[PDB]
């Protein structure tokens, strides 16, 4: 976050050191809301497929073995956690310095963001996208 | 004309798909606790669960061509 503050203004802002941090606070505080909002929803729906796993265990016949198989799923939840810490960083960021750049210039940053998230011990999404992932599609209908 | 006609399906099947994974969760469950001690009428939902057998994979289905057209995508994005 320091990496990318010390970036931000290094390639955007024009006019010489005038200006310093504000955005790198707000980009904190938003991560800190975004993470536990993140964190108390894949445990939310990690509790949807545990209480899943409880009541088709009780049943058992022809087809619902394949449902019980549903540990893809249950093996699937590792790799989603695991993204969560550095995919929340890119929402913050988005929220906080992108609100104000162009189309090509919050692409670009995210370029810088995402080496960034590269170099360091930190799993972010590859296929990733800002709309998909915080926007809810009763929300995207309603706007 | 065909990758940009299924780029918009993509992701719209993607979140759709994966609602009515949700939505048909909940309906199965919903009954699974209603019929439990009835005869099984869960079997007439079962049948839309068999259908969901197309569903569930389908999501497999585009995932796993999905890998396969986004590296296209940005190959197009050069031109």
């Amino acid at each position: 976050l320091i990496h990318f503050d010390r970036n931000f203004y290094q390639k955007m802002k024009v006019g010489v050191n005038p200006r310093s941090p504000g955005y790198f606070i707000d980009g904190l505080r938003a991560l800190v809301k975004l993470v536990t909002a993140k964190y108390q929803d894949l445990q939310e729906n990690q509790r949807f497929v545990n209480v899943g796993l409880e009541k088709l265990n009780e049943s058992v016949k022809s087809l619902t073995f394949e449902k019980e198989r549903w540990l893809n799923t249950t093996k699937q939840f590792s790799k989603t956690s695991q993204e969560l810490i550095g995919n929340c960083i890119i929402s913050s960021i988005y929220e906080t310095y992108f609100g104000h750049l162009n189309e090509r210039e919050r692409a670009d940053m995210l370029v810088i963001l995402k080496r960034l998230l590269g170099k360091f011990a930190v799993k972010y999404d590859v296929n990733y996208r800002f709309i998909d992932y915080l926007v809810t599609l009763d929300e995207k209908m309603k706007w | 004309a065909e990758m940009q006609r299924k780029r918009e399906d993509l992701i719209k099947l993607n979140t759709e798909y994966k609602l009515k994974l949700k939505n048909l969760e909940k309906r199965l469950l919903e009954e699974l606790n209603n019929s439990q001690g009835n005869m099984l009428e869960n079997d007439e939902l079962m049948v839309t669960l068999n259908n969901l057998k197309k569903e569930a994979m389908n999501i497999e289905k585009k995932l796993s061509e999905s890998e396969e057209f986004f590296p296209q995508f940005d190959n197009l994005v050069e031109e």
